């Protein structure tokens, strides 16, 4: 979904997390469309930093650490999914 | 002028039906054949595909209609038809929570004409829905008690017709953002108003004025309880760019409807969710909305907060007046349930500039990180705010604190001696630590 | 146009204050010097001769005013002044029942001008009374709770001003027959209406229309409870010949006032008595007045009857709606308290033509002889009626029966096997005899 403008609200359209205010441009599958979403919270699913710039599950709010898969398969298939956790 | 039609009696174009100044033009209702009021039945026994009733007792006695249940009518409004998914949602959600007769009310024939026209036919739509209650009551036995009629825009008024003609004996009428133009003003005998049923609870999601900011909603009170979620005038989730509003996640019909009358339409949105979140819509008496956002009137009064939407009917202080207004904040998307908590933090460490930020943990679950203050952080100042958590944490066990956006190489440290959280319940929970932490670090406080 | 005056702020002659069609002419309020609103204090410590307050806290703190009591304002209306005995009666009666601050409100300067004019100054009179509550509240501490404002004709509206400006926080506003012309119609923001106080109970004693039967009273509802004693339009005791109305037993001022606006004035009459008879004014929900006289809706509903007048404030189903109308019947003179009882008699003896007639006896006292039926009396027919006894008998012990106006030399005899009396309470008392009696003879029945 085209976006092409900066500092987007949640629910707005995004090609990439750099545009979102949240700095998470999420979308539920590979074929769905990327809309800004909110950083996951403690204890909710997350992904570690993707280069693809677009998430199936967001990065966590500050102070938290996404604790789950950080494998190779994951990094290419954009599925390094972890739960957020304190330290 | 006057027309009279078979079942529905006569229809004068006399004041205050027209001529009066907020309703100038003299125009009549249409034949009860053009309106073409239809009654689309849905039950637990038959979500997904509707039955169809006319007032004919045999029809409703040979149908999935059940008079050992309870009945809810859903009347659309202008430019809409009783099939449109929003009317079915409300039946679906209702079926999750409840066993019920969920009659959607189509009058798409009547509704697609001119605005003034459409606002005129509603007397017929009112009179149809009114007549149906009649035959239920007298022919079938089904007391106008058990009826609850919900209507949106023009439809709320229709429900006011049905309510009026029924000598105000229907249990409840719900006004999902009543239509302002030629109804706001206009005597009790044109608009919805608390007289039209035993309890009339209105949700105002697009008040503030047709001129010049284009609101189709009613400033005016009406009904007993009068909720103005998000302050009534500007629903959050409706200022999106054109592209994002139209291509919205429920398909490109919904986004166009929200492109056209977003704020206006949110009324049945909020109603729909509240069916499923019985506690997510608590409303707050206040002398204003600004005074509410100015954090000057929390938690809920000793009697309770009304729940906005499906559960306003269980408020105790309910019929006990007229035009009681209440404020709550709602989500921006399609779970809209929020839960207001007040949190005050007292700071340790030393003078730093930045934001504080707290997150609640409780036996139910835990919350996002809501800001609380931002500025010169510095020790011993107590700071406060209340925020609309999108998680109901329940009974608190802990909280955490976190701050950001001023560190020299110094690596300053800031902390919280005590944070007390007050639920809308009224409870205050106390949380203490003598720790400090450096920025972007999560200090948990425990109950002192 | 607009004027602004020292204490009372500004005064627009803009719609809906004028220009609007039930209130066409554009006219302003008078200087707050011409109205000359005065506040005549009366207390238990000083009936008979009044103190005088202006909003000046020292004045009211150096007066017999007492803020550990409760305050009632009495605003006259058109062509009247706050001295006129009716205002003092209400303070006197009040003092019998109650310890109270009974402020009569004179605005005789404002009231003696033109009608349209006077209806205009009331905003000032409203604004004065409103300001007074203000200083009480803020300067003195005296909560607008403890205020009850009663007003007659134009005055009721004045109270609506005071109520409005006070953000509807005064405990009660009472409308002794509000003035119709240029107020019936006119938005909430001109007339009395339930918004102007926490409880607005109206007594309609001269509704039904200025054209062409000359009623100065309001058909319109207004307020929460809406009593129409004697059906609202034609107060009994007001159809006397000219001579008897003018030379009435309270002097020849009162009879002229009653000669001028009898029905209209009865409103404060009924209010005055109801202070002293706490139970003598019970009112009855009904679909009409005709249906009430048609004896189709007695006794009192399970919640209660509102007492019309001074005690409407103790109804439970009180604020629990808006425009609840009630019917009672009242006397024709100056104790107006009545007590409705329903009596059904079943006849013995044999076919005779004539009237039956029953009289109640109870631990409190006994009643006149009220008719019950009249026509072909004949045995085994049960006949009924309800009547407005001018004595509250209390708990019945016996009744008696008597009949008249057909005897041949035959000396027929007629009697009553059973009479059951139902109080407005709901109780039914049963009374039986197998006796007959001949005409003009008192058969007592006893409780079976
Ligand atoms: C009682 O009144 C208020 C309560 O806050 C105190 O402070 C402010 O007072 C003003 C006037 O100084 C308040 O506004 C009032 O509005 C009424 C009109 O209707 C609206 O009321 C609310 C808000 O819109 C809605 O819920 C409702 O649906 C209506 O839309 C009128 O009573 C007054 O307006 C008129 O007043 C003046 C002066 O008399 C007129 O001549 C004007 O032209 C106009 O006709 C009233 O002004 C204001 O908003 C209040 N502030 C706040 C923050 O809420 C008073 O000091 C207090 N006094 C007492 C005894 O308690
Ligand atoms: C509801 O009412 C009873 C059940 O007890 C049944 O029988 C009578 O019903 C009629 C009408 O059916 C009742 O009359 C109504 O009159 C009202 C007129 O406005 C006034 O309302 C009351 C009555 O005077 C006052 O206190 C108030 O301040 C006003 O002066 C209106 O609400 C109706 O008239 C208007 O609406 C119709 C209705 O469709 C319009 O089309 C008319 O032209 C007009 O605008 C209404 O007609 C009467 O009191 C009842 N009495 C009794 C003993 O029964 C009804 O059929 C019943 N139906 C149901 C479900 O309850
Ligand atoms: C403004 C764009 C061009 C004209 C649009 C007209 C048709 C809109 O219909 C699509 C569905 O709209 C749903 C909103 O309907 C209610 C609007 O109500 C206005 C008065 O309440
Ligand atoms: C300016 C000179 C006097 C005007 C002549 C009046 C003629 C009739 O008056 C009778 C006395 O007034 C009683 C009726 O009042 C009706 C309005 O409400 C008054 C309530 O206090
Ligand atoms: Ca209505
Ligand atoms: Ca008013």
């Amino acid at each position: 979904p085209r976006g092409i403008i900066i500092n987007l609200d949640e629910g707005e359209l995004c090609l990439n997390s750099a545009q979102c205010k949240s700095n998470c441009c999420q979308h539920d599958t590979i074929l769905s469309l990327s809309r800004c979403a909110l950083k996951a919270r403690e204890n909710s699913e997350c992904s570690a930093f993707t280069l693809y710039g677009v998430y199936y599950k967001c990065p966590c709010e500050r102070g938290l650490t996404c604790e789950g898969d950080k494998s190779l398969v994951g990094s290419i298939t954009n599925t390094n999914f972890g739960i957020c956790h304190n330290v | 002028s006057e027309v009279c039609f078979p079942r529905l009696g006569c229809f004068s174009d006399d004041a205050p039906w027209a001529g009066i100044v907020q309703r100038p033009l003299k125009i009549l209702p249409w034949s009860p054949k053009d309106v073409d009021t239809r009654f689309l039945l849905y039950t637990n026994q038959n979500q997904n595909n509707y039955q169809e009733l006319v007032a004919d007792p045999s029809t409703i006695t040979n149908s999935n209609f059940r008079m050992d249940r309870k009945t809810r009518f859903i009347i659309h409004g202008f430019i809409d038809k009783g099939e449109e998914d929003w009317l079915s949602n409300i039946c679906k959600n209702l079926f999750k929570v409840e066993s019920v007769n969920c009659i959607c009310v189509d009058w798409k024939g009547g509704s697609r004409t001119g605005y003034t026209q459409a606002s005129q036919n509603i007397r017929i739509v009112g009179a149809e829905v009114a007549y149906f209650v009649e035959v239920l009551k007298s022919s079938l036995g089904y007391s106008p008690s058990n009826v609850h009629v919900i209507g949106h825009s023009l439809g709320s008024h229709a429900a006011g017709e049905a309510g009026r003609r029924t000598n105000g004996t229907i249990e409840r009428i719900t006004g999902l953002d009543p239509a302002e133009p030629c109804f706001q003003g206009t005597p009790e005998l044109v608009r919805l108003d608390p007289s039209d049923a035993k309890f009339v609870d209105v949700i105002h999601t697009d008040a503030a004025p047709i001129i010049p900011n284009l609101g189709f909603g009613m400033s005016q009170t009406v009904g007993h309880l009068d909720f103005f979620p998000n302050g009534g005038k500007q629903m959050p989730g409706c200022q999106k760019n054109i592209l994002s509003q139209i291509v919205d996640i429920d398909g490109i019909w919904e986004g166009t409807r929200d492109f056209v009358a977003c704020n206006h339409l949110r009324s049945y949105k909020y109603y729909a969710d509240s069916i499923l979140n019985p506690d997510g819509f608590a409303g707050f008496p206040c002398d204003s909305y600004n005074v509410f956002t100015a954090n000057k009137c929390f938690p809920c009064p000793s009697e309770g907060c009304p729940q906005m939407g499906h559960y306003a009917d269980r408020f105790p202080g309910k019929t006990n007046g007229v035009s009681q207004v209440f404020y709550l904040n709602t989500g921006d998307a399609s779970n809209f349930a929020r839960w207001r908590y007040k949190v005050s933090v007292t700071l340790s460490g030393k003078k730093v500039t930045g934001h504080i930020l707290v997150s609640l943990f409780g036996n139910e679950g835990n919350s996002r990180q809501y800001e609380i203050y931002k500025g010169t952080l510095q020790p011993d100042n107590t700071h406060s705010d209340e925020f609309d958590s999108d998680v109901e944490v329940g009974d608190l066990q802990k909280v955490k604190f976190i701050w950001y956006n001023v560190i020299n190489p110094t690596l300053p440290r800031v902390g919280a001696s005590k944070i007390t959280v007050e639920r809308n319940d009224g409870k205050v929970y106390d949380f203490c630590s003598q720790e400090t932490v450096r920025e972007e670090v999560l200090l948990t406080l425990n109950p002192c």
